């Protein structure tokens, strides 16, 4: 049996062949720990299982990169942030509840609304900022 | 393919054509969706990236997928005036008479926005 299997026992000598893990498991394979502080992809744990952080979470050094799988549970957004979600880009007319949503990124890479009358996007909040 | 589906949604969103091609070659879920129900095809249709639209369609994207509001990618393409994307979606089986939450088709949307070319294309193609 692999040393990462619990006191219970195993069905084969491999890490992915234990009946239960001593510490953590990544896709049914026993591991010493998840990619909490180092490694790729960065991970969080739930019930002793390792799950990947959303790819838009900025990988943090010496601290957790996320506490869940959603783009809203990152410690920091790698690129831009739209409301609670880490996104690779601000909306470019993607449909929302009342039609197309256009936003621009601010100095802090936060997505802010375009002016009501912008049809091709914007680079700021004013009407003269349309396009 | 689930981790790659999340990466696929972001690459399609940012119009990263090469990234999408690499992600599809690695088997990313082409019908994955974000918190708005938007699939990679909805996102590609909004930013106007015709080659991303064609790559996703080649890899089996559902041309009639709906977001949280009942919108198909044809609705998204018509709303922002992407005529060539409307033409490619129609060629790959898009339902021309799919209705949104207000009972409107791509044609009604084009008429409501005064896009005469889009309305004409929709009439001639179907």
């Amino acid at each position: 049996c692999d040393p990462l299997c619990s006191s219970g026992g195993c069905w084969g000598p491999g890490p992915g062949q234990c009946l239960s893990c001593r510490n953590y498991s990544r896709g049914g394979v026993c591991v010493t720990h998840c990619n909490f502080l180092n490694g790729e992809p960065r991970e969080f744990a739930h019930e002793a299982e390792c799950f990947s952080c959303h790819p838009e979470c900025q990988p943090m050094e010496g601290t957790a990169t996320c506490n869940g799988s959603g783009s809203d549970t990152c410690a920091q957004c790698a690129h831009f942030r739209d409301g609670p979600h880490c996104v690779s880009s601000c909306p470019h007319g993607v449909l929302g509840a009342k039609g197309p949503i256009y936003k621009y990124p601010d100095v802090q890479n936060e997505c802010r609304p375009c002016h009501e009358n912008c049809t091709q996007g914007c680079k700021g909040p004013e009407l003269q900022d349309c396009l | 393919g689930s981790d790659l589906g999340k990466k696929l949604l972001e690459a399609a969103r940012a119009g990263q054509d090469d990234e999408v091609r690499i992600l599809m070659a690695n088997g990313a879920d082409v019908n994955a969706f974000d918190h708005n129900g938007s699939t990679p095809l909805h996102l590609a249709a909004a930013i106007g990236h015709l080659e991303i639209v064609e790559v996703l369609l080649k890899y089996g994207a559902d041309v009639n997928a709906e977001d949280n509001w009942g919108n198909t990618p044809l609705h998204q393409a018509a709303w922002v005036g992407h005529l060539e994307i409307v033409e490619v979606l129609l060629k790959n089986g898009a339902d021309v008479n799919a209705q949104d939450k207000f009972g409107k088709t791509a044609f009604d949307i084009s008429i409501d926005n005064g896009n005469e070319d889009l309305a004409e294309i929709l009439q001639k193609l179907n």
